[PDB]
Order: structure tokens, then C-alpha cells, then sequence
């Protein structure tokens, strides 16, 4: 039965550290996308020179 | 039609100096249909309490202390009356439907219910081996599987990741003891909502609960009602593989805003635009829903479903498809490629519908006793109050174009969603790709 | 004087090929011998393979590989393959000849 | 709040980002070429024509 | 670039003080005719170790890849006409001269007339315009050839348990290294421009002076050494020859029951 | 497979288009300027690499690198003419293979 | 900028010469492209009508 099954944890492990339950993982993100594109922007950026 | 909207009876409502609230819309129908509604779900148990709510339902009918099962049981059926019910992960519900002519007769067999239960050692025993059976048969449905992988990784690590049935272990082990200890926690008259709809008069309801419902609060505890703790969403996916089945099954989604927002009506808007298919349709010429007619027309999948679940605080705007192990890629490709075109580039002649084929639907949302004593049941509970078709008509009658796509792109637009599924799903494309198949090359 | 028993041992911890998990059987060179090999492979067996030729991968795509505990010891590698592959090259060893 | 900010403004519309990624280059191409420039030279104080000049060019 | 003996040396050299950032563009196709076969040689190592070489036709325009990148690049070298340019085409060039009856012929045939003179810088230069598109061509055939089958990996044993779509992943993969080893070509090639260039080669060819050690350029050098290792001029052709060729022969030396070379330490460090 | 003449990788490129293709039967001559255009390719920069092989580019060597070719180079006037007059043959055919489409509506 | 630099002199004889070397090679890369969209579809026939008839 898959009802036996949990997604093990990442917590730590992985995410960072905006993301531990009991708190909104949305207000926190634009944050994330933003930092992770802002280094995308960059290198775009860079590049074209 | 308006007119036949504002001619539609108000919906009586009145809290007891107990904590239960009653509500009911009188109609005429020699039938009707009562039952009680509880703020609880599998949402609110433990890692060691989860399945009791559930085991708990399958005792709930099986007679009380008052009156033993072969009783109980012989009561219902001899009167004609039917009793039904069911758990979610923030709702639970005991309903029964017999003829107005026994609303106090109903009323009192629904409290001995929600209030003294046998719990029979010997009974619980039995239905232990009941439900893990049934479990292992709602296991093989393949499509229910889906949706509950989906909220384990799209809600993991939190309250909701738990299904509501619950793990083999705790059923194998739950004491007659944490059945009464999940009970006498949240059955707790402040939660619990006595609806009906029918030939009753309100009165005699009230009367009637207010007589059998005799719960008495001391502190402040009692009297109050607590607020659960919030629900951490994940963009993330999970792949139950197993080329071995016929088809596969493909479920994604972003977090939804929750009952409380308005939005949820724009948005449960535009899931109207794409809609749902399912081969038994006639339609290579649907209206819009390309999602169907694609689907159609290229041969897609086995059918599909839009949905906006949500809960108290959260919830999942997302969809889902059967299809064949070869055409999961351009099915997922097709849709995901639906909500970018709803959110970015959407327009009047395709909401216009939508509402409409919301308001249809809106309407058949009442079609009976028992599916109107489930709104008045659940509207309480998770809205505060009762939306009167008269109500959700303008709340979602002027929802314009530029309104659902500012909405729909307010929660789809480049977010990492969370997808699930199982079967043979090796042609289904990685993470990275289903992620950035959530912004539009615009 | 010195056990090839004794060598064999020292070559199995020598090459490594459990430190990600899989048994000898597990990284044959999939020539047609083996593929026929392996398609007569019962199915238990096949998933098993499976799981761990894939968990393989995984360690190796992390550039990590398994805590010292789960390594595969020598006498415990299962020669699940070995068996059925020699049938398939002697059964071919016959046709090889008859057709002459 | 710039990475939210920026994301908001900068990165989340397709059209936008690009539309950065040159005016963002405009300013990075003055910018970096001066301040290589200027580090370039000033590793060489005196030894540039740009130094010598003077002293033909009357001085 | 004018390609005759008395405008060849300088058209190059005017290319480097006349033409705009005419410098660095010869600098670059220079330097970079190294990083070019710096690669290849990573390139082969890793199918001789990973069994790659299993994949035959693959692998056996991959050899046609080397050769011609070979060719490419000896006839291309001549084209500056520098002393080692000219004695470096003479003296290997000549080299055919060992083959048997049907030699000196080709030689005589090969370049010009009689000497590597004007008649053969014109078709090398030619030669060298030429085979880089013959090369492109049959790179296209090397990927088809590999796409048959999927492509190997380190631990040698079936991926299919396990793919990933190229772009979203391998397309950055492949990008990170372009830069990671793009880096050092450039350092290279705008600090130490000359680092693995005889200086002999600037001075304008000249019949009447034979360098002292004329060598063919470094990744050449394994062979040139190879070559005069047998005394016997023919022989020593041979194993020339043979040096390279012996790459065609590699699948058929493959005993190992496994194709990677990753769990076998004994070969590993044969290898 | 059996004919292994459809199976390998590269002939089955060439199987597939000059063999086992399926043409038309109605195919009238005009179709046979495409093949033709191919060949007088192949034919062009045949002679033309061959010639570049005598050819200096520089404005005192150009003229005479060409007669020279054309006097000294065995049979160096002949890979010239044909090189020259090919380039014609080519023009004439991919003029009446552009005719041939015009009218046969092949651009459609 | 096209040819040398004031007027066609040995500049341009060179790159036209280069040129004149490199597009052929163009020219049979994209003669393949040519008769790979050609081989999407049959090939045209003088009536016009459907050829699969009898290929
Ligand atoms: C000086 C002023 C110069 C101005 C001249 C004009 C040229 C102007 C620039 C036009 C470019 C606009 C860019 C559009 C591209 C952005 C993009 O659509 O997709 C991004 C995209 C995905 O990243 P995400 O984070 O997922 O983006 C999600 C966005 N919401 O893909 C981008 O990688 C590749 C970006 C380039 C970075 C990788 C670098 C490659 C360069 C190799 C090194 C070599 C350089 C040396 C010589 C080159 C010859
Ligand atoms: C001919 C011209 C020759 C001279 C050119 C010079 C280049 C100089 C060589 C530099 C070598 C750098 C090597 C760093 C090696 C790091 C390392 O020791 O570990 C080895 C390693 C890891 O082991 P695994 O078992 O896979 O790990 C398990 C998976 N996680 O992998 C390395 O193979 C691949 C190494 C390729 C070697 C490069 C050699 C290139 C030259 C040989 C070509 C020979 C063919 C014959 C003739 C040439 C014509
Ligand atoms: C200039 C010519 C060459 C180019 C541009 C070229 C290009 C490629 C490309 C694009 C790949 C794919 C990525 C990889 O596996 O590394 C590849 C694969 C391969 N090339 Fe080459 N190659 C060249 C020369 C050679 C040579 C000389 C050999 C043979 C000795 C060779 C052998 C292979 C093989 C076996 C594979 C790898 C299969 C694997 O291990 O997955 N290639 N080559
Ligand atoms: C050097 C370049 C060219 C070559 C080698 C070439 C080659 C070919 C070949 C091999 C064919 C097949 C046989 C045929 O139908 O004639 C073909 C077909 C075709 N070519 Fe070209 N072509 C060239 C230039 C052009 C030009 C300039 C046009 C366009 C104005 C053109 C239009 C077509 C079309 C439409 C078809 C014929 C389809 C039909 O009617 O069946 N080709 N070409
Ligand atoms: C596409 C095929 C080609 C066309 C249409 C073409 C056409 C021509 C033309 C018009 C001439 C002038 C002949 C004259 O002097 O009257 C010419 C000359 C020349 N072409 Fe080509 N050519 C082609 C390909 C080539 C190629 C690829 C090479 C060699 C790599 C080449 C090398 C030359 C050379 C060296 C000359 C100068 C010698 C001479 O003109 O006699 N040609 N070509």
C-alpha cells in the first residue's frame, strides 16, 4: 500500500535555509527566483560583452 | 433567473449557548437530509495518532452504548432513513437522509453517534483487519494513489502530507484507547455544525439539537478553537515507476491560496476554460478546452481534470491525466502550455463561457437534500457562513479577461509546481523541463 | 602456497564494484550472450538487478558512493547470472556446430 | 528588498530580462573597460606614451 | 594570406602588424590548433579507458577524425614558410621516399617537382582550405554513428535504467567546460603567445641553411620519436604508421567480461 | 534485418535516396536538371580545387598564375576550360531547373 | 569595407578568392538540406495529380 509511503527528508539536508515547514515557503521564494536569475542575468550579461 | 436566484430561500443559521452551530434551508421536499460536520481530518493527527479519524469512521456506525449495533443498525433501516459519511484532512461528516418527519428522531440518532460510540474491543479488532484491506484495495486505484503521492511531495514534511486512511502500521496497532482520545478531542461542539435542508422548520431543529445536544463548557479551552499550524508547500515531484501497468497517471500543481481568498472563484474560473476530457465525449469540435480538443485530435490521453482543491490556509491549483506510456510527454507538453496561454494571453469570448459553465455547475452544486445540507455543512465550517447561489453568481459574475490572467499568473506564472505519477512513465521529461514549462518564451 | 582463494578475495575488494552496491553479475559487458542471458533472468531477479544498476548510476552521477556497512561482501556476491549464461553459450556452442 | 525587487521588475517577464541583460551590458561595457583600463595603466606609471607625451609635445 | 614562395613568409607577418587585431586572430588559430589536438588526445584516452571504443563504427571514423585533423595541421604549418615550415615539410615529407619502387615517385609527385618549392606551398594551401570541411563533414558521421547506440558512461553498464534529457542538463554541462578549459588557451595564447613555438620558424626558409634538430611540431613528436627508434629507414615508416593505425586495431584487443576499465586496477594502472 | 542494405545507419541514407525511393513513373526529362545542377557541383569544385592548386592571389601573380597554368600545368588548359565553361552549363541547368518549377508549380 | 580598402585591389582579391572557395562547399551543405525537404513529399509530377497512384 502506498499509503506507506513518506518523500524523505531534505530539510537541511538540502534546502535552504528560507525553507522549514510551518512557515510560507511562497513569501519567501521571489527571493530565491530572484537571487538564482539575478546570477543568470549576469552571465547573460557578461557574456554579450 | 435572477429572480429565480433571489427567490431562493435564506439559509437559517444559529449557534447554541453550547457552541454547535445549526443551519438549515427549508424547502418542501417530504424528504430531506441532516447530519453534523466536523473542523476535523486526518490533517489533525499525529505520527502516531493519523488513521484514527478513520478508524474511527468505521465504528461510528456501529452502534452505541445507548443502543448496541444490531439495534442501531435496525433502527435506520426499519424507518427507511439512510446514513452515510466521510473524512478528508480537514473534514469529517455523518449525514442522514429520511423524511422531515423525523428530524428529531434523525437529530438524536446523529448525536448518540458523535458523542457515545461503542467502540467495542471486540468490534474495533475486527474492522482493523477491515480497513487494511480496504486499504489495500483503494490501493490499486491508481488514481487515487496519485493524488495522495501528490500531496505527500507537494505538502511534505507537514500535517497534510499524511493520507487520510493512514499507514498499515498505525491501523494494525491503534488502541481502543486513541480512538477515544482522537473523539473526545475533536468532536467538540464549537466545530461541529448540525445541517439540513428538507420539509424541516428551523425551530424544531434547534429545539430538537439543543435537546439531545446537551454539551456543557467550563473553561475557555472548550469554548475556543484551535488554529492548525500552516502547511509549508514544495516545488518538487516524486516518480512511482512500474512499466508494468497499462497506462500511467500524471498530477502537477502550485499551492493554492485557500477557501478565505476570493481569487478561488477567478481562478476556479479559468479552470473552466481548460476543463476536463475523457473519451466517452463526442468532441473533436469542443468548445475550447483545446486541452480536449488536442487531446482529441492528437490523440492525448485517456481523459483529464482541472481542479482547484484547497484547505484552510492552502490548498492545490493543478490537474491531472491518464495516458498511454507514449503520449505522456506531448499531453504534459499540450497542457503545461494550457496555463501559460491562460494566464498570459487569455480573452473575453473564453471567459464568458467559463463563468457560465461555472454557474451551471455552481447551480447542480444543490441538486437534492443531501448535496445542499453538504454546503450549508461545509460553507460554516470553512467560510464562516452560508454564499447564496445569489452571491457566488456576482462574485464570479464579473470576472472579466484581464481578471483571470493577473490571477492565474499571480499563482502559475514561474513557480515551481509539484508533480507526481506512477506507472510507465520513462517518456516523461525531467524536473528542469516540466519547470521551465512554466514561463511562456513571451 | 598462496590460495587463489586468497587472490580472488583481494581482486574483488581490489576492484570495487561493491562499494556502489552491485554484485559481479552486475557489470558483465551486455554482449548478445548476456542479453539473452539476462532476458531468461526471472523476474524477481531482473527488478532487483534493476534497482541496483540503477542506484549505480546515481552514486556515480554524485560522485559519492555507499557507507561502508552496505558494501557487498566478497562471500556474499550472488552469481545470479552465471547460470543461465553458460547455458546460453553452450546451447549456442551446439548451433555453432551443428551448422557445420 | 533588490532580489525581490529585481525579480518583481528584472526577471520574472521574459521581455524584461532581456531588455536588462542589454542595458545592463551598456553600463558593464563602460564601466569595465575604464576601471581595466585605469587598473592596466596605473600598474605602468610612466612607461605608457600617454605619460611620455608631454615632454615632445612641448613639456 | 597569399601563398607563394616570395609573399607567403610576409603576407603573414603584414597580417600581424598591418590588419587589425590581424595579431590575435593568427595567435588564436595558432594556439588553438593545440587546444585542438590537446583535446583529441583527452578525447581518445577516454574511450580507450571506458571501453568507448566498443561502439566500432563510431570509433573507426573517429580514427579517420585523427588522421585528417593530422594532415590538416602538418599541411598548414608549411604555410608561413619559416625555416622549420620548409625543413620540416622536406624532411617528413621525404620520408615516403623509403617506400619501395613506387617511392620516390610519389614524393617527386607529392610536392612540386623536385623540392618542396613554390608548386607545393600553392597545393598545400590548398590542401589546408580543404580538408578542415572534410573533417566537419565526417564529424557529422562520427555523431551518427554514436546516436546509433546511446552513448557510454563510467561505470560501463546499461543507462537506460536511468537517462536525462541533454539540454536541460548536458547543454550547461558542456558550456561550464568550453570556459573551464577556454581559459587557459586564452592566458596562454595572450601571455605566452610563442610558449610552444620554435623561434626557428622566424626566420624566412632558406635551402642553404638546415636547422640544427628539426622537429615536427609537439604533438607530432610521440610519432617522430617512434620513427627513429627502427634503424632501417623502411621500417622505421612502418612503425610510424603503425604508431597511429594501431588504434584501428584497439576493439579487437578487448578481453576484459567488463568494458570500462573502472573495477579493474590491474589494467588501471597498465593504462 | 535481412538486407542489411536498410538497416545500416549510412546505407540506408542511401538506399533511402537513390534506391527504393519512391519517384513518380510520369516524371517527364525536365526533372533532370536537379540531378544534373548535383553533378555539375561536384564537377565544379572538382576542377576548381585542382586548379586552385596553380593559383597565387595577388594582384602581380594572379593574371599569370592563370596563364601559367594554362601553359605549363599538364593538361592545365583543359581543367581551365571545363572549370570556366562549367560554370555555364551550370547557370543553363539551374535556369531550366527553375523553369521546370515554375510550371509544374513544384514551388508549391 | 566589403573589398580592401579604397577601391578593388589585392585586398579583395584575396578575400573574394577565399570566399570564392568557401561558398561551394556552402552550396553542397545546403543542396542537402534541398533534397531533404524535397524528400518530405514525393516529388512533383508534369499532371499534377497525386503520383502514389503508381510510384
Ligand atoms: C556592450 C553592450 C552590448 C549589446 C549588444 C547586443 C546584444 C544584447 C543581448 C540580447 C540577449 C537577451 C537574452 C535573452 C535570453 C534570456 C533567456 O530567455 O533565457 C535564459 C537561459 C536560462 O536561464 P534561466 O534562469 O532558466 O532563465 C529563466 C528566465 N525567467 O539561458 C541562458 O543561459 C544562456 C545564457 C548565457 C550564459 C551561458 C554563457 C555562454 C557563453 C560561452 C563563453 C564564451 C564567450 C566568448 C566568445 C563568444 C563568441
Ligand atoms: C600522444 C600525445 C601524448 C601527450 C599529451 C599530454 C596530456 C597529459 C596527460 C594529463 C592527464 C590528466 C589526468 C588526471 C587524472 C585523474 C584521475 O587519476 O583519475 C582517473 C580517471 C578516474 O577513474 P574512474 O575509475 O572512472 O572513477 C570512478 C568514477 N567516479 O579517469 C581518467 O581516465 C580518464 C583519463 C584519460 C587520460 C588522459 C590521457 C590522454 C593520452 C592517451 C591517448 C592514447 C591513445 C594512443 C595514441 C595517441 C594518438
Ligand atoms: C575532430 C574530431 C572529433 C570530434 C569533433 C568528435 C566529436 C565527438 C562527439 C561530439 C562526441 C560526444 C561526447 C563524448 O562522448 O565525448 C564524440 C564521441 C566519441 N568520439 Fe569523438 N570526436 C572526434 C574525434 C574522435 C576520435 C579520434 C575518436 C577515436 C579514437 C573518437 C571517438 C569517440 C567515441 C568512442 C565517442 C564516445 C562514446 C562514449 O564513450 O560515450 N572521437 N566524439
Ligand atoms: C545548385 C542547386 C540546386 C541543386 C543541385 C538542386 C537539386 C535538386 C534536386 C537533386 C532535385 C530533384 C530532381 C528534380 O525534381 O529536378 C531538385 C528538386 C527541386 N529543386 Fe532544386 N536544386 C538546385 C537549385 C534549385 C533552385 C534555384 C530552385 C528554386 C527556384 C530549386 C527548386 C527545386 C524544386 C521545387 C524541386 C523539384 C520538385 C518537383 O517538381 O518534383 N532547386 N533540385
Ligand atoms: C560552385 C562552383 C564554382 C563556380 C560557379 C565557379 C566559377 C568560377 C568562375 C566564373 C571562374 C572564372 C573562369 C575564368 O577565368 O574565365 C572561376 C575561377 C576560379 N575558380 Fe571557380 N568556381 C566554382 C568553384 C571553385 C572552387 C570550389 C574552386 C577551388 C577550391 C575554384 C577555384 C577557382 C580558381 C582558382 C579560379 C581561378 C582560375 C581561373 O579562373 O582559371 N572554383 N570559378
Amino acid at each position: 500500500s502506498h499509503t506507506d509511503i513518506k518523500v524523505p527528508n531534505f530539510s537541511d539536508y538540502r534546502r535552504p535555509p528560507d525553507d522549514y515547514s510551518t512557515k510560507s515557503s511562497r513569501e519567501s521564494d521571489p527571493s530565491r527566483k530572484g537571487f538564482s536569475y539575478l546570477v543568470t542575468a549576469v552571465t547573460t550579461l557578461g557574456v554579450a560583452y | 433567473y435572477a429572480q429565480a436566484l433571489q427567490s431562493v430561500p435564506e439559509t437559517q443559521v444559529s449557534q447554541l449557548d453550547n457552541g454547535v452551530r445549526v443551519a438549515s434551508e427549508q424547502s418542501s421536499q417530504p424528504t430531506c437530509t441532516v447530519g453534523v460536520w466536523i473542523d476535523a481530518g486526518s490533517r489533525y493527527e499525529s505520527e502516531k495518532n493519523n488513521g484514527a479519524g478513520y478508524f474511527l469512521e468505521h465504528l461510528a456506525f456501529k452502534g452505541t452504548k445507548n443502543r448496541p449495533q444490531n439495534a442501531l443498525e435496525k433502527e435506520v433501516e426499519s424507518m427507511g432513513a439512510h446514513l452515510n459519511a466521510y473524512s478528508s484532512r480537514e473534514h469529517t461528516a455523518y449525514y442522514i437522509k429520511a423524511l422531515s418527519k423525523d428530524v428529531p428522531k434523525a437529530v438524536e440518532l446523529l448525536a448518540d453517534i458523535v458523542q457515545n460510540c461503542s467502540l467495542e474491543d471486540s468490534q474495533i479488532e475486527k474492522e482493523r483487519d477491515v480497513i487494511v484491506r480496504e486499504l489495500q484495495e483503494n490501493d490499486t486505484s491508481m488514481r487515487e494513489v496519485v493524488f495522495n503521492y501528490l500531496h505527500a511531495t507537494a505538502f511534505q514534511g507537514t500535517g497534510l502530507a499524511q493520507s487520510v486512511e493512514g499507514p498499515s502500521e498505525n491501523i494494525r496497532k491503534l488502541s481502543r484507547a486513541d480512538l477515544t482520545e482522537y473523539l473526545s478531542t475533536h468532536y467538540t461542539a464549537p466545530r461541529m455544525v448540525l445541517a439540513a435542508a428538507g420539509g424541516v422548520e428551523h425551530q424544531q431543529l434547534l429545539e430538537l439539537a439543543q435537546k439531545h445536544f446537551g454539551g456543557v463548557p467550563f473553561t475557555y479551552d472548550d469554548d475556543a478553537v484551535p488554529t492548525l499550524s500552516k502547511c509549508r508547500f514544495t516545488g518538487s515531484q516524486i516518480r512511482h515507476r512500474e512499466d508494468g501497468l497499462p497506462l500511467a497517471h500524471v498530477a502537477i500543481a502550485v499551492e493554492g491560496p485557500g477557501w478565505a481568498h476570493p481569487d478561488l472563484v477567478a481562478l476556479q474560473v479559468a479552470n473552466a476554460i481548460i476543463g476536463h476530457y475523457d473519451r466517452t465525449y463526442g468532441g473533436g469540435l469542443h468548445s475550447s478546452s483545446p486541452l480536449a480538443s488536442i487531446a482529441v485530435t492528437n490523440k492525448l490521453c485517456q481523459s483529464f481534470q482541472t481542479f482547484s482543491i484547497c484547505y484552510s490556509e492552502t490548498g492545490l491549483f493543478g490537474f491531472y491525466f491518464v495516458c498511454d506510456r507514449m503520449s505522456i510527454d506531448d499531453m504534459m507538453f499540450v497542457l503545461q502550455g494550457q496555463w501559460m496561454r491562460l494566464c498570459t494571453s487569455i480573452s473575453e469570448s473564453e471567459v464568458l463561457r467559463g463563468k457560465n459553465f461555472l454557474r451551471n455547475a455552481l447551480v447542480s452544486h444543490l441538486d437534492g437534500t443531501t448535496p445542499v445540507c453538504e454546503d450549508i455543512g461545509r460553507e460554516l465550517l470553512t467560510y464562516g457562513r452560508r454564499i447564496p447561489l445569489e452571491e457566488w453568481e456576482e462574485r464570479l459574475a464579473e470576472v472579466d479577461a484581464r481578471m483571470v490572467r493577473e490571477v492565474c499568473s499571480k499563482y502559475i506564472y514561474d513557480q515551481c509546481p509539484a508533480v507526481a505519477g506512477p506507472g510507465p512513465i520513462e517518456q516523461l521529461p525531467d524536473y528542469n523541463r516540466i519547470r521551465s514549462g512554466m514561463f511562456w518564451l513571451r | 602456497s598462496r590460495w587463489l582463494e586468497g587472490i580472488r578475495k583481494w581482486y574483488y575488494n581490489a576492484a570495487g564494484f561493491n562499494k556502489y552496491g552491485l554484485m559481479r553479475d552486475d557489470t558483465i559487458y551486455e554482449n548478445d550472450d548476456v542479453k539473452e542471458a539476462i532476458r531468461r533472468l526471472p523476474e524477481n531477479l531482473y527488478d532487483d538487478r534493476m534497482f541496483r544498476i540503477k542506484r549505480a548510476l546515481d552514486l556515480n552521477m554524485r560522485q559519492q558512493i555507499l557507507p561502508k556497512e552496505q558494501w557487498t561482501k566478497y562471500e556474499e556476491d550472488v552469481p545470479y547470472l552465471e547460470p543461465y549464461l553458460k547455458e546460453v553459450i553452450r546451447e549456442r556452442k551446439e548451433r555453432e556446430e551443428w551448422d557445420k | 528588498t533588490l532580489t525581490a525587487r529585481l525579480y518583481s521588475l528584472l526577471f520574472r517577464r521574459t521581455s524584461t530580462f532581456a531588455l536588462t541583460i542589454v542595458v545592463g551590458a551598456l553600463l558593464f561595457e563602460r564601466a569595465f573597460d575604464q576601471g581595466a583600463d585605469a587598473i592596466y595603466e596605473h600598474i605602468n606609471e610612466g612607461k605608457l606614451w600617454k605619460h611620455i607625451k608631454h615632454k615632445y609635445e612641448n613639456k | 594570406y597569399t601563398a607563394d614562395t616570395s609573399l607567403a613568409f610576409s603576407s603573414v607577418a603584414h597580417t600581424c602588424r598591418n590588419v587589425q587585431y590581424g595579431w590575435l586572430i593568427r595567435n588564436l588559430h595558432a594556439n588553438g590548433a593545440s587546444f585542438f589536438f590537446i583535446c583529441i588526445f583527452l578525447h581518445i584516452g577516454r574511450g580507450l579507458y571506458y571501453g568507448s571504443y566498443l561502439y566500432k563504427e563510431t570509433w573507426n571514423t573517429g580514427v579517420i577524425l585523427l588522421l585528417t585533423l593530422m594532415a590538416t595541421a602538418f599541411v598548414g604549418y608549411v604555410l608561413p614558410w619559416g625555416q622549420m615550415s620548409f625543413w620540416g615539410a622536406t624532411v617528413i615529407t621525404n620520408l615516403f621516399s623509403a617506400i619501395p619502387y613506387i617511392g620516390h615517385t610519389l614524393v617527386e609527385w607529392a610536392w612540386g617537382g623536385f623540392s618542396v618549392d613554390n608548386p607545393t606551398l600553392t597545393r598545400f594551401f590548398a590542401l589546408h582550405f580543404l580538408l578542415p570541411f572534410a573533417i566537419a563533414g565526417i564529424t557529422i558521421i562520427h555523431l551518427t554513428f554514436l546516436h546509433e547506440s546511446g552513448s557510454n558512461n563510467p561505470l560501463g553498464i546499461s543507462s537506460d535504467s536511468d537517462k536525462i534529457p541533454f539540454h536541460p542538463y548536458y547543454s550547461f554541462k558542456d558550456i561550464l567546460g568550453l570556459t573551464l578549459m577556454l581559459t587557459p588557451f586564452l592566458t596562454l595564447a595572450l601571455f605566452s603567445p610563442n610558449l610552444l613555438g620554435d623561434p626557428e620558424n622566424f626566420t624566412p626558409a632558406n635551402p642553404l641553411v638546415t636547422p640544427p634538430h628539426i622537429k615536427p611540431e609537439w604533438y607530432f613528436l610521440f610519432a617522430y620519436a617512434i620513427l627513429r627508434s627502427i634503424p632501417n629507414k623502411l621500417g622505421g615508416v612502418l612503425a610510424l604508421a603503425a604508431s597511429v593505425l594501431i588504434l584501428f586495431l584497439i576493439p579487437f584487443l578487448h578481453k576484459s567480461k567488463q568494458r570500462t576499465m573502472t573495477f579493474r586496477p590491474l589494467s588501471q594502472t597498465l593504462f | 534485418a535481412p538486407n542489411i542494405r536498410k538497416s545500416h545507419p549510412l546505407l540506408k541514407m542511401i538506399n533511402n535516396s537513390l534506391i527504393d525511393l519512391p519517384a513518380p513513373s510520369n516524371i517527364s526529362a525536365w526533372w533532370n536538371f536537379g540531378s544534373l545542377l548535383a553533378v555539375c557541383l561536384m564537377t565544379q569544385i572538382l576542377t576548381g580545387l585542382l586548379l586552385a592548386m596553380h593559383y597565387t592571389a595577388d594582384t602581380s601573380l594572379a593574371f599569370s598564375s592563370v596563364a601559367h597554368t594554362c601553359r605549363n600545368v599538364q593538361y592545365g588548359w583543359l581543367i581551365r576550360n571545363l572549370h570556366a565553361n562549367g560554370a555555364s552549363f551550370f547557370f543553363i541547368c539551374i535556369f531550366l531547373h527553375i523553369g521546370r518549377g515554375l510550371y509544374y508549380g513544384s514551388y508549391l
